[PDB]
């Protein structure tokens, strides 16, 4: 149970310097793994292919499948990964669906290559690709990639809508302006729609390879009045993600710090607990205050009241600071400073009189 | 090559210039937000 | 239907006290006073901020009714109990220990009375060496 | 009145389920019409174009035709378009004219086309293009679009300005210096200052097809002179409309929330129609306060500073929380704080003597 | 023009009280406690600087001409009633109903007596099943 | 004297629609015979040059000579240009030096080339060039462009050193690596560090045309090595200063409003008057309190301190809102209302006893 | 000693005009010797490496020996850099290794090349090059730049680990599509991984030098369906730093300024000497309050909390302005006041009774 | 110099009251209400923040020396001045009324003696039609 | 180990004065009262806020023995006092003078006695010509 829980926060959710060597050497083997099944398209090293890209690929598979089998075991310490679907919902999550279709894949082809051998060889090139795909475990650059995506969502569909719409009308326009010219070497230079479509994507995004130009004034004027507008509608998306992620950056160095966050939770507990607890009239719940059956219709609303407060109270907790906490508790402050001078003034008048 | 050695010129000058406001960074950079002024040091003195 | 929203009805005339309709912050402090529980104006204030929707201040009755309607038994609801117990949770397995949840309820926030969580611990799974799987325990309170 | 509701909320300002499922459906359909008309194109594929492009067509133009129908009549549950002139005010929207036009073209072409025939599927490709401009119903895109270039309208007026100016400058001395120098095929490079100014668009904003690279190193310098300088320039309004939008989405987490607007709103109609009470003397506006021709010339003043007020924190309650919202609650917190100290100690004083 | 302007200079002598020529927060509410409104100091204070543009906080008398004279009859001051009656629009169509706008003008801000609502709601065209069009509804009060 | 203020305000600073007229119809005259004389450059149109180009350029310089000595005339509604020196500094700011220029440069050319007739129009087309420089009166796009320049120049003398010491080195180094290397065509790619130089400055800011790209794989190497990390350092400027605009326009929605510096500003005047009313002993500055020798010497003391405290409210009421805007005012308020409670805490005992 | 002072401040840290004219000379004339070194690799200007290339190399070594020797010596006014292992502090700082390097390196060449020849210029050229680079005295540059890449580094390393990640697949994705297509010259175009690599590298970072273009319409596709995706992440780290420069621009202009850390930085001294003073029992330091053996147990423990809140104290008052400022001290002013009132209601009440 | 230090430290004295060195905020204050001025406390405040650069609140010798001593004659100071006169400048012109010149200086900001104004008036070029240059105005100040 | 912590224990129990386990902020200020230091009520919120780490707002046990437990010697505090030394340092050389730090060290912050400051001085290096070296000072009272 110890040994198990220490495992598991050895495989996943690394912290360390053992448990860097640990992760950053098996990316490295798998790389030069990699290096040296890629080094043999090159015609000069073809002869590399042959040997140690079988008895190394199953040394390979032979440890990732005893890391999987390892790892899948020691999610167990974890309280929703116990039992058969426990084991099946550890299964089902993304990286660990990519590491199974690597080691069955893997295994498939070693046991068909081995008896055609171009599509083996290919076969394990692609998989030696894929094989790094799940070093990043927790998927803590796809997420933070994906908030930020999602966030931006709305100005991210306009200007890609607006881009795309741009890119058809004048891949249209161009197809039709230069339809018949010819190329200096004689060559009919856009013959098809998928040919304006395949310059249009390729001006777009400002590579411009130049093999496809348009040579008539007509093509070069509407070459000109949509790529001005339509560079800047492709490079917007740089543009407001790289903005959204540094002011995510400067929003989370000013931050409500943790201790604030533990007498909150806590009084979500309680009163949450409250609630469930004012259903059972023998309880002991009642007892707080020291003759029923409308005190307790009362008591019941109070309770869920208090509970929607702590439930405010503790979302507000987690959240940065923001010019409404400072609204929030001037009102508060004020609120009762006026009540106690009120209170003040209620005693002054009548302790003496007039 | 017949006006080549220009572009080489074009090159250094640009680069010349921004060294030099690298350096107007550093001579001119006063730090007015102290509590000794020059001024202020002169009076210290008196 | 019927029958439970005029106990409803009964509840928000033991609030109203009058024929106003509404209920102001001092109609819900003698209430909580009558109780004995002592709140402050902000913490009535910000008990009303929660439940009403027009912003006036006062609570309606299809306001009061609102909230008494719709269960805890939600999305939202249980993900913030469930999180609010991670902060808890140490080396984040998703159990606690049975000391230190006794610790924690009797001591931070609303100090919990000792009887109630004699009470609280017995419901839930405490057998294993004092730990305790806490997703049960908020499934027990949030479901039901 | 409930069913003409009910439609115009189907086919304008959509919600649900089963409204995406119609709305993507039909847009999924004008587009597999515009790839089955754009694959005609292909010199392989040209047998495509005779049989289904005219009797798609048509059934297409009647389907767009009805929905037209419908939703014009439907437009009738608004309270502005209500009436001749509210039918008028709606068919001159700009999207209801663009899928006027859209259809009347339709009409006109499979009238012509069906008695020359590359013109009428010329038109009937380009209906095909325009006719997915008009999914995007509300404009949501388009308007997103232009409040960030409208807010940042003087920063995007300048780098275009400089940006042209250099443009038009350096497209001069380029021709000047490279005019009578020859290509390694032997041709005139730059012949005239067309020539030259379609080079100057291919470089600033990094195309570089390559068709057109200056020959002699006095062109060479004024192309780096200028393209070091003016590439910042033409980039510009990428990142200043990208860092616009981050700033917008950042802007809208913080937000006064709805009921706070909705005490606000009541109190901006209330004083207005008592300033409209006012003109009338035997109102019974006059009878909230329990003899005149000098009250009510003051009345009138007080109603109508009352007005500017609840407009004033009416136009307040819509807008984002900002540190003047602060500065403006501690004013006057702190003013009826102090005001309520000078009461007590006016009553202290001469309730004791000294 | 120098009739109106003569008028308007009698309605400011009865601010004024003295031979000042400003009108200060306290000579606005000793007018306003004659009538019987008992205002706030911060409410005094937010209708005199809604009012003067030097910033001194006291009004003179162009100030005080100057929002005496321009009509309600504009562009942003039609706008933003229009904008305040789609608050209380459901489903937003440009028509709210009868009882709706009744319990909404006697409870919500400023509480407007229920012998107003009922000059209020007949000036307006109310047939048609309760349902009025508030756009003839801000013509009425705007333009006139 | 109001008419030499009328036609001031006419001709600089304008407003209104008419002024608009009369700018934008100067400006399309001018860029129309920019049109004419641009297009004599093409072969085709070569015939144009002749004629419209002498007979219409005189009358244009005698329109641009009579309004600015209209313009330098009416200058003196100002009070900082009266007198001859007066005129002397306005003929002295750039766009009046820009003007000048063009005007006498046209009469130079236009007296040269009446009696070589190409090296004329080749100056007229320079003058038809320059001549649109001075349509932005008051020089408002220059201004904002060069404020946001200086604001953020630490950061972008930053990334221009690194990237131009990137440049030097790594096209040194791809000069080592390609200087016998031969094109396909057969002609030495890389002779020279000029040569080498112009294919860092294509490759660095992303034109990359294609005449030079370096043959072998060491040349290949080092050249993405190169490109990977200092087409960043490149773009940088274009990023750093969009969202300096970005952040200006967030920045003037939040503004401290007009009336707000209106008492400020008088009390910057009169205390300051203050000071100078000090060092008369005969003044009537000294009767506003109502015996001497050393009364004066704390008064000059006491008057420089509130000319002090008035200078830094007017430089405080001219800032946006900021944060130490709440802190100073919650610092004055709450010293103020603790002073008071102090008093009344004062008052308290001693007015009973114990 | 105080000569020793001034020029040290003359060499580093420097300030005033002449120090400008020192450093800015010296860094003109190693440029106009650079410019000198590299215009013979010019087959015009290849008679120029001769002479002036040994007999002013040596002369810029003996004064770049000399400025080294006279800044290491006089790198002895500061108190971290005293005596033998101070100034071996001083020589292992990156720039004076810089500086060793160059000069070691040039007496080596010089050395070498005085008795092949071509080496030692190439040697010579590198060192000119090299020399350059120490002209950034105090690292102020490369500062910069390394707490803008240091504070966005989680973000920074997401982008590129997800580029070179799509490049790695497609890259062999085109490779798999196009590795038998044939030029039109008629060479094979994509032969190998790196091939196929350098196409990849060329065209996310939109170059595009158009030297190598996928020739098949499955090779197309794939290149489109990476291009459209990857060149945003290549280009997301410009968006990412300039966004970063202009916040902490914008961050810079609201600063607590600096007499506001004064009486804190000594609050952090005297305290902590406080508790240095606490162990020593015959110190002086216990007789500020005027019998022992547990009030000593205690004054330790009240020290040591004042030492931290004065640590506290010192560290928030170098940061900028926040919101935890006015959150802060709204609660410090509301809980003395409240403290103030309640302390007033405690003496009304038995001052009088009920 | 000396001679001039000598009736500064003079000066001083006259606010220290005391052989402590330092100018609190109630040694101010004193010699405020003896002059018969009644400053407020945040203003005695702002008044020596204003001087001060140690940060700890009251005013030394070295730093009340240092103020007397720098002329008013710079390049913020006259510039601020000639910022601050272009709020009240009708038309940009850089000339301004003479009855608005003595309309503004006795009502906005601290209220001027009438007195004092026609003393103010009188030292500037008036001739012209009322109007007068206000930047020999601000060179007569700032020079001097 | 054991005779350190029962010895923090008799420390803590002079401040509990009862079996409550906890320091309130009033059980602070009644020690700093009879010691004789008049604190204020936000300095003793800000005492036990810097100290406690569940938030409540008091100070338990292991809470009062992990801050007893550290030794100053660590990398940020040093670090933080070799900084505010820098604040009063002229020319920046890493030296400051004898009479200026005497002159600070009296004024500035807490008031330190010159007593005090008599024995901080001759336990620096002195000699010199008045200068001294604070980083040796810093040494001083952070490693021991
Ligand atoms: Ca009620
Ligand atoms: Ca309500
Ligand atoms: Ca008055
Ligand atoms: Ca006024
Ligand atoms: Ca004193
Ligand atoms: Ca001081
Ligand atoms: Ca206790
Ligand atoms: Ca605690």
């Amino acid at each position: 149970t110890h040994v198990q829980g220490r495992v598991y926060n050895f495989l996943e959710r690394p912290t360390g310097w053992k448990c860097f060597v640990y992760h950053f050497a098996v990316f490295l083997i798998v790389l030069v793994c990699l290096i040296f099944s890629v080094l043999s398209t090159i015609e000069q090293y073809a002869a590399l292919a042959t040997g140690t890209l079988f008895w190394m690929e199953i040394v390979l598979v032979v440890f990732f499948g005893t890391e999987y089998v390892v790892r899948l075991w020691s999610a167990g310490c974890r309280s929703k990964y116990v039992g058969l679907w426990g084991r099946l919902r550890f299964a089902r999550k993304p990286i660990s669906i990519i590491d199974l279709i690597v080691v069955v894949a893997s295994m498939v082809v070693l046991c068909v290559g081995s008896k055609f051998a171009t599509s083996a060889i290919r076969g394990i090139r692609f998989l030696q690709i894929l094989r790094m795909l799940h070093v990043d475990r927790q998927g803590g650059t796809w997420r933070l990639l994906g908030s930020v995506v999602f966030i931006h969502r709305q100005e991210l569909i306009t200007t890609l809508y607006i881009g795309f719409l741009g890119l058809i009308f004048s891949s249209y326009f161009v197809y039709l302006a230069e339809k018949d010219a010819v190329n200096e070497s004689g060559r009919v230079e856009f013959g098809s729609y998928a040919d304006a479509l395949w310059w249009g994507v390729v001006t777009v995004t400002t590579i411009g390879y130049g093999d496809k130009v348009p040579q008539t004034w007509v093509g070069k004027t509407i070459a000109s009045c949509f790529s001005v507008f339509a560079i800047s509608f492709f490079a917007l998306p740089a543009g407001i993600l790289g903005s959204g992620f540094a002011l995510k950056v400067q929003q989370k160095q000013r931050q409500k710090h943790f201790n604030r966050q533990i007498p909150a939770a806590a009084s979500l507990i309680q009163t949450a607990w409250r609630c469930y607890a004012a259903e059972n009239p023998d309880s002991s719940t009642w007892k707080i205050y020291i003759l029923r059956e409308h005190h307790r219709a009362t008591i019941k609303v109070i309770r869920r009241m208090q509970y929607f407060v702590a439930k405010k109270k503790f979302q507000q907790a987690r959240k940065p600071y923001d010019v409404r906490d400072v609204i929030e508790q001037y009102s508060q402050g004020h609120l009762n400073l006026m009540v106690r001078i009120k209170e003040l003034q209620r005693r002054l008048d009548q302790s003496i009189g007039k | 090559d017949d006006n080549s050695y220009m572009y080489i010129l074009f090159v250094m000058f640009l680069f010349a210039v921004t060294v030099g406001s690298l350096i107007l960074g550093y001579t001119r950079s006063r730090k007015v937000d102290k509590r000794s002024d020059p001024y202020h040091v002169y009076i210290k003195n008196r | 239907t019927e029958e439970q929203i005029a106990e409803f009805k009964e509840a928000f005339s033991l609030f109203d006290k009058d024929g106003d309709g509404t209920i102001t912050t001092k109609e819900l402090g003698t209430v909580m006073r009558s109780l004995g529980q002592n709140p402050t104006e902000a913490e009535l204030q910000d008990m009303i901020n929660e439940v009403d929707a027009d912003g006036n201040g006062t609570i309606d009755f299809p306001e009061f009714l609102t909230m008494m309607a719709r269960k805890m038994k939600d999305t939202d609801s249980e993900e913030e109990i469930r999180e609010a117990f991670r902060v808890f949770d140490k080396d984040g397995n998703g159990y606690i220990s049975a000391a230190e949840l006794r610790h924690v309820m009797t001591n931070l926030g609303e100090k919990l009375t000792d009887e109630e969580v004699d009470e609280m611990i017995r419901e839930a799974d405490i057998d294993g060496d004092g730990q305790v799987n806490y997703e049960e325990f908020v499934q027990m309170m949030t479901a039901k």
